[PDB]
């Protein structure tokens, strides 16, 4: 959950060297007052500033009221990313026609250690990979160390 | 996978796969008028009026026999229709073809699932999609055997 | 400091034209409301606002919020 | 009551007079590093072009400069990329980094050292400059007095040392080439001519910078003959060598004045009439593996190479030889690359790049070689033509000078004109370049047309092409190189396309149709639609998976192809409407569309969605829409509909995805007649672009963040549509001309906004260099030419009606040869309706007149010779005045009728005493004249009937040496200057009440009543006020041409504002464009004002975010020019709003716009962008 936040800011800034808005969000004319608006009812201040943005946030910690929120932006397309752990993989059916897994590792408090992400998560994930109703290919992005890439 | 190839860049390495093209499509896609009329209602036609390939193929395995079946599909290839068709399957014995009502307490029919988020939206399909037939579906809960009734 | 150098309803519930219930409301890049009827009618004679004098460029969204607002259950 | 005029420069001059070598932005590649790339300047403008791929290509353009770019040299530096150090007028210093900002390639300042004072000037150090071949220091000269040196370092950025000064008072200097040196100590070497002397003595003088102590010595003096021209570096020698080109021969000298060796330059062999001395002009030192050549050209093109040998039977000591080369067009300056690869900057135009595969004539040779063994010796060559040594690789057509032009075809804007070194004819349009191929005949009256690739046959070219008429249907098949005829034919066809995979659906008025393939030529129906009481379907859109109808008026109906198959599930439910759709769309591109839109005979527009469908916006819009679409380009990925209308008038609509709210309404006026537009998918990265059919074509794209809507060269398409086919097809598309016959074209160059004007039409050579161009004034275009002969004078002419050329009687030829004749100044005139006569002024002192005879239809043109008429003046201009030819004598004015036998004087006027000469003249309606002079400003007359002479009614303040002139209106004036000013003179309301109270005759002699002022005026200044009354100056602004044409447009593209579209002589096309507002006006002022010091407001917010928490002053000019002082120059602008700087707004990142617009209280950036764009859009 705390990565999450960390890698939604740090796109947020990285983009703010170089561009922002046309790339990260729509026209500023229609669509931001309806993100605007949109945008206040969010509880935690942290995504106030990112959705206010154009990148959102989904992840269990957040109150059920805000990830429904996350989702219909999203789902609208107000919203061009929305960084998630596994929790919407599973659960929550909100197909996007690219999705990126960043880094294999989670931690396994079995084995008190951690380990690489498992094949039916990385399946499950993948799942998600292109929307059926508009785009005709799905493309998924893992993004992991030299050793996992067998 | 034909079309693969490696680009060497600075800090990592990608690897690009082309996606694969569309199948060689033949024989027939199952009709929705096909179905005994008593299971004709659980498949809502008005975005299909037919089955995908893929549950169009097991189609006669399943919905038309009892033998043991493995099933290997890719993700999101609609397993709510598929599993759907053998339930109507065993279904069919315990249903009186005269009264259009059914004998529920002959038969159990046990769906598993990997995990428990991922049982609570089956749950919802079974219970939105049989409902007219008046099958209760439940997940287990089973603690201290307090859900027993 | 006022330099002569240099729960408020803002939104009248009968028409600034009809001067009757809003019926296939209208909303503006303003905050104009008027009817589908309204709205149309206006731009025959007139440029801009009937209230404003800003530019409407004719442009017009289905107000489906004012009769939210217009319901007593709003929403 | 003012003239408030908006400036553009349309296509950028383009004589390229400065040039550097090295390696500045790394592009494309995360690590490549290559020497070969080159960056281009010219005054204003500064280009960049890459190399290494064999043929020159333009990599960037980048932002206007606005300062006059004295000199250009990149400097490479040791410990990193190479940037342009470049140094121009505002004395400024300016290191400057060309580099990667944003998505573009951006000109990124350093360092920019305060000198002298701002104006090209001669004291000041620039013009000069000469780099250190290894970075260790910049060194600057001017003209006269000092030179300076700056001495560069690199570190955590980039630092310059105060400059070292060497001030000698009275010598002027010419030549300044510097020394390479193996990082010993700098040396550099000039020619300087003492000013103040009574001899010309012109002495060449080296200068040592001694990095030891730190300042610039003089070593060697050494006094030359007064012919010397250009000094040259010759590298090492293992006391520097220098060549010396003086006129017929060379030289070199060491700096201790050891050596001196003469070798007498070659020669030609045929010398042809007037020539010169001969000299050198370029030199380049390319060096390799021992091989030390130099190239080193001449007047005459020829191209020379040195070595210098060891001589090893005297001593070790030097031999030079001139030898021959390929020869050339003549070169300001000369550069090689690290590959073989070499480049030439031409100076009269169009630069080129030769790579030198045989490197020359052998040393061995005695046949064809001179050697510093016996000075006194001279050989004799003969120029070869074949080109052997060097090899083209590329060109690029530039206009150096353009002397005259034309305008024809004013809607599209073509300008004709010829081209200097070639002497080709040039025609520079604005439109579309629209390429024919294989047109066919297709039966009568067809209306639209479709496309679809071929279900039947999948996995094969073959593809569906479909028409329409109005009572049939035809339809036929597409392969490479196979085009057949083959489905209901009896009703006329709404819609017709492509579902899901190998499926088709043809909407007709009555029924709808559902077609599949079978086989390969059949096509079963697997079902048909039908209105449920019999109805006509109005309208019938479609995407790629779904489809929509709308019947007569109450409702509309809904189809979904199923999900995998072919199938059409209708609805069930169809909703209703209040009025009768006129037409729809929904976007055709992607697999599901959202926001369909809905059309009304009403006259407004709304907007549908597809919760389900909810009416969520209206436009309420004038006249009935003809027809509409709707596209989404992927860049953007901004949804606009793009609605005709009938009427004309064609609009454009941003439309947002989530709300379905209209924004950005974009408006346009194109012929007359009802619009029907269609779709298309093309290039130049991939595009789209929606043709506009009306009584011509326009295709309406959207380059990066601006759309621009054109024309097309071919008069008119009915309906158009793309096509892929083989011989290869890109941009390809198939269309129905307005004559209803099938025809395919390749639509080729776009007007961005970058170029805007697209040229259309061994080494090439002509000895013609052309002189004017006429057009005859009944026949509204069709375009003379005249040259002139570099030689014994002789003259051609060579005609053209329409589009190419005559051919001259039965003669093979295109062209007439007239012999003696060297033509001066002509002008064809009408002296009778049923006639036209031809003028020409030969050099002596002879006006000729010949006639011209088209034969039409043959077609071919003759000129006939008539009379021979002797003249005291030159005869600088003439042209027609009523009846006659009116021509200026050199003080005189003169008035020509016809006769029999020669042309005979009808009139003469004395001019008033000032005017020397009359460079030009221009008239309103047979009323009144406008003359100027070469010195004295402008003049306006009237011609007085029953008088028989011109009487002056005003004159000019100041002093402004005429290139042109012209009338905008009846009571003003356009003009030109040799220095670059381009001014209106208006002539004031006291004037006009009396000119237009009183009849002409009355001026001269009798009763005018003048007010008491006026008088005691003449009487207290009798040499200013003499005519009597002045001009007040109403427009005046500086652009640094020579302009030589006015063209006054009625209007351009059917814009209503007319503009008067200039062109100059490094070529250039520029437009002054009336502003007609009060409104306007204003808010361009304020973003002129916005734009103008933005390099000074943002080092404001630097300074003081530093003070408390785009370094350098002229950060965001790239130089240290004030916008106003530089375009004031000469005299302050008066109403004219540069339209050219307003432009640069559109180039910069969205931070930077914010932040400048943050000044005004009124409207939003998107506001700005929108007022900006729309001068090109709908001002011309
Ligand atoms: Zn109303
Ligand atoms: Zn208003």
């Amino acid at each position: 959950r705390k990565e999450t936040s960390r890698t939604a800011t740090w796109l947020k800034n990285k983009f703010a060297e170089e561009n922002i808005t046309h790339k990260l969000t729509k026209n500023d004319a229609g669509s931001k007052q309806i993100l605007k608006t949109e945008a206040a009812n969010v509880l935690d201040p942290s995504l106030r500033k990112l959705i206010e943005s154009g990148i959102g946030t989904h992840h269990a910690g957040l109150t059920r009221s805000d990830r429904s929120l996350s989702e219909d932006l999203f789902a609208d397309g107000l919203l061009q990313v929305l960084v998630c752990t596994a929790t919407l993989a599973w659960g929550v059916n909100l197909p996007a026609h690219t999705v990126i897994i960043k880094g294999t590792d989670v931690y396994s408090p079995e084995k008190g250690s951690w380990e690489q992400l498992s094949p039916q998560d990385v399946l499950q994930m993948l799942g998600r990979a292109g929307r059926p109703r508009y785009d005709t290919f799905g493309e998924g992005i893992i993004i992991t160390d030299q050793s996992n890439v067998q | 996978p034909e079309g693969s190839f490696k680009r060497v860049k600075p800090q990592y390495d990608e690897i690009h796969i082309p996606a694969p093209s569309k199948p060689v499509i033949d024989y027939e896609l199952k009709e929705i008028t096909s179905l005994p009329d008593w299971c004709q209602e659980a498949f809502p036609s008005s975005e299909t009026t037919s089955l995908n390939p893929i549950q169009s193929k097991v189609f006669h395995a399943a919905f038309e026999g009892d033998s043991n079946m493995l099933i290997c599909a890719p993700t999101g290839s609609g397993k709510t229709n598929i599993a759907l068709l053998t339930v109507l399957k065993a279904l069919s014995h315990h249903y009186n073809p005269k009264t259009k009502k059914l004998n529920l307490s002959a038969f159990k029919i046990v769906y598993i699932a990997p995990l428990k988020a991922l049982v609570q939206e089956q749950v919802r399909e079974f219970q939105r999609r049989l409902a007219f037939l008046g099958i209760k579906v439940a997940e287990l809960t089973g603690d201290s055997r307090l859900s027993r009734k | 400091l006022n330099q002569e150098w240099n729960d408020l309803e803002k939104i009248p519930f009968k028409c600034t034209l009809c001067k009757e219930d809003y019926k296939s409301p209208v909303v503006t890049n303003c905050g104009h409301y008027f009817c589908g009827s309204c709205f149309a009618k206006d731009m025959k004679k007139g440029t801009k606002c009937f209230i404003c004098h800003k530019e409407t460029h004719g442009s017009a969204k289905v107000a489906s919020d004012l009769q939210k607002m217009l319901n007593k259950r709003k929403s | 009551d003012e003239l408030y005029l908006y400036h553009l420069t349309l296509k950028k001059q383009t004589n390229f007079v400065h040039s550097c070598i090295g390696h500045f932005v790394d592009l494309e590649a995360g690590s490549k590093r290559e020497q070969s790339q080159l960056c281009v300047a010219t005054e204003t403008h500064l280009e960049l072009y890459d190399t290494a791929d064999g043929e020159l290509k333009l990599i960037a353009k980048f932002q206007n400069l606005f300062a006059t770019i004295t000199s250009m040299k990149s400097l490479d530096l040791p410990h990193w990329p190479t940037f342009l150090a470049l140094t121009s007028d505002s004395g400024n210093l300016s290191i400057v980094q060309i580099i990667m900002h944003a998505g573009a390639l951006r000109l990124k300042t350093l360092v920019n050292q305060p000198l002298t004072r701002t104006t090209l000037r001669r004291v000041s150090p620039i013009s000069y400059m000469e780099i250190d071949p290894n970075g260790r220091c910049i060194i600057l000269s001017s003209v006269e007095q000092n030179k300076l040196c700056f001495l560069v370092d690199y570190a955590q950025k980039l630092r310059i040392s105060s400059p070292l000064e060497i001030i000698r008072p009275h010598m002027v200097t010419l030549d300044m080439a510097v020394v390479d040196v193996n990082f010993n100590n700098p040396c550099f070497v000039t020619l300087e001519i003492d000013n103040a002397a009574t001899q010309l003595s012109v002495h060449l003088i080296f200068y040592v910078l001694e990095l030891g102590l730190n300042h610039i010595v003089k070593k060697a003096d050494y006094l030359v003959n007064p012919s010397a021209n250009f000094v040259l570096s010759l590298p090492d020698l293992s006391n520097p060598f220098v060549v010396i080109g003086f006129e017929n021969h060379i030289l070199v000298k060491d700096m201790n004045g050891f050596f001196s060796l003469k070798v007498e330059i070659p020669k030609r062999s045929i010398t042809n009439s007037r020539h010169k001395n001969v000299t050198i002009i370029s030199g380049i030192v390319q060096k390799l593996k021992n091989d030390f050549f130099v190239l080193l050209q001449s007047n005459h093109g020829d191209l020379f190479k040195l070595t210098v040998s060891p001589d090893t039977n005297d001593r070790n000591r030097p031999l030079v030889q001139l030898s021959y080369f390929d020869t050339i067009q003549n070169s300001h300056q000369l550069h090689i690359f690290k590959n073989g690869y070499l480049f030439a900057l031409s100076e009269m135009n169009n630069n080129f790049l030769f790579q030198f595969e045989k490197l020359g004539v052998e040393k061995n040779d005695f046949s064809n070689v001179l050697t510093s063994k016996d000075p006194n010796k001279s050989l004799v060559f003969e120029p070869s033509i074949k080109l052997q040594n060097l090899s083209i690789l590329s060109q690029q057509l530039n206009l150096n000078p353009s002397i005259k032009s034309q305008i024809v075809s004013d809607s599209p804007l073509s300008i004709a004109t010829k081209h200097f070194t070639n002497n080709k004819i040039i025609t520079l349009t604005n439109a579309v370049n629209y390429s024919n191929l294989i047109s066919t005949s297709l039966p009568p009256n067809a209306t639209k047309l479709w496309l679809i690739p071929d279900p039947a046959t999948t996995g094969d070219n073959n593809t569906l092409l479909f028409i329409t008429f109005p009572k049939k249907t035809m339809i036929l098949q597409i392969d490479n190189e196979s085009m057949e005829e083959l489905k209901l034919s009896q009703d006329t066809t709404i819609h017709t396309c492509l579902m899901g995979s190998h499926s088709i659906i043809q909407v007709c008025t009555a029924e709808l149709r559902h077609i599949v393939p079978t086989g390969k030529s059949r096509y079963s129906n697997k079902l048909t639609w039908v209105p449920p009481a019999g109805i006509r379907i109005v309208c019938a859109t479609s995407s790629k998976t779904q489809l929509i109808i709308s019947l007569s008026n109450y409702e509309l109906v809904y189809f979904k192809i199923d999900v995998s198959s072919d199938s059409l599930i209708e609805l069930t439910t169809h909703p209703e409407l209040d009025t009768m759709p006129s037409k729809v769309a929904i976007v055709q591109d992607t697999q599901h569309a959202d926001l369909l839109a809905i059309a009304d005979n009403e006259g407004m527009i709304k907007i549908m969605s597809l919760d389900f469908l909810t009416v969520i916006s209206l436009q309420l819009v004038s006249e009935k829409i003809s027809d509409m679409i709707m596209v989404r380009d992927s860049s953007i990925g901004q949804l606009n509909l793009h609605v005709g209308l009938e009427n004309g008038v064609y609009m454009k609509f941003h439309i947002g995805d989530v709300d379905g709210s209209f924004t950005d309404i974009k408006r346009r006026f194109l012929g007359l007649k009802p619009v029907s537009l269609s779709y298309l998918r093309e290039i130049s990265k991939w595009m789209s672009c929606v043709v506009c059919h009306s009584s011509s074509t326009w295709v309406s794209y959207t380059w990066k963040n601006v759309w621009t809507i054109r024309q097309l060269k071919d008069q008119n398409m009915l309906s158009c549509s793309k096509f892929v086919n083989a011989d290869v097809a890109i941009n390809g598309v198939c269309s129905i001309s307005s004559s209803g016959r099938l025809n395919i074209g390749r639509v080729s160059n776009f007007p961005t906004l970058d170029n805007w004007f697209h040229v259309h039409e061994m080494l090439q050579i002509s000895t013609f260099r052309p002189r004017t161009i006429l057009s005859f004034p009944n026949n509204p275009k069709s375009i003379l030419f005249i040259d002139n002969h570099s030689g014994k004078k002789q003259c051609r002419i060579s005609l053209q009606i329409d589009g190419e050329c005559l051919k001259f009687g039965s003669s093979d030829h295109l062209y007439k040869i007239l012999d003696d004749i060297d033509c001066v100044s002509a002008a064809i005139i009408d002296f009778t309706r049923q006639a036209d006569h031809l003028i020409i002024c030969a050099g002596d002192k002879r006006l000729l007149t010949y006639k011209i005879l088209v034969n039409k239809d043959k077609l071919s043109f003759d000129i006939e010779l008539l009379h021979q008429t002797e003249i005291i003046s030159p005869i600088h201009a003439m042209l027609k005045f009523k009846n006659f030819l009116l021509t200026a004598m050199g003080s005189t004015i003169v008035l020509y009728g016809l006769g029999k036998k020669q042309l005979l004087r009808r009139s003469v006027t004395q001019t008033p005493v000032s005017i020397t000469k009359i460079v030009s003249m221009h008239q309103w309606n047979y009323e009144r004249l406008a003359v100027g002079d070469i010195h004295e400003s402008v003049t306006l007359f009237i011609w007085d009937p029953a008088g028989n002479v011109f009487i002056p009614y005003v004159d000019d303040s100041v002093k402004r040496h005429v290139t042109v002139l012209k009338f905008l209106d009846e009571a003003t004036v356009i003009g030109a200057d040799r220095y670059g000013n381009a001014w209106t003179l208006r002539s004031p309301p006291e004037c006009e009440k009396i000119m237009s109270n009183h009849d002409p005759s009355e001026l001269s002699n009798g009763a005018i009543k003048y007010p008491l002022d006026v008088i005691t005026l003449q009487q207290k200044l009798p040499n200013t006020y003499d005519c009597k009354f002045k001009f007040q100056l109403l427009n005046h602004f500086f652009v640094n041409d020579i302009i030589t044409d006015f063209h006054i447009l009625d209007s351009l593209s059917n814009s209503d504002r007319p503009g008067c579209i200039y062109m100059g002589l490094q070529g250039t096309v520029g437009c002054f464009i009336p502003l007609l507002s009060k409104g306007n006006v204003f808010m361009m002022g304020n973003i002129e004002n916005i734009m103008a010091e933005a390099d000074d407001t943002f080092y404001l917010d630097y300074e003081s975010r530093k003070k408390n928490n785009i370094i350098c002053e002229g950060s965001c000019s790239i130089l240290g020019r004030d916008h106003q002082e530089y375009r004031s120059y000469y005299a302050p602008v008066r109403k004219v709003i540069d339209g050219d700087l307003c432009e640069n707004f559109l180039r910069l990142s969205l931070n930077e716009q914010e932040f400048l617009a943050k000044n005004l209280k009124s409207v939003q950036v998107e506001d700005i962008i929108q007022t900006i764009n729309e001068v090109r859009t709908n001002y011309m």
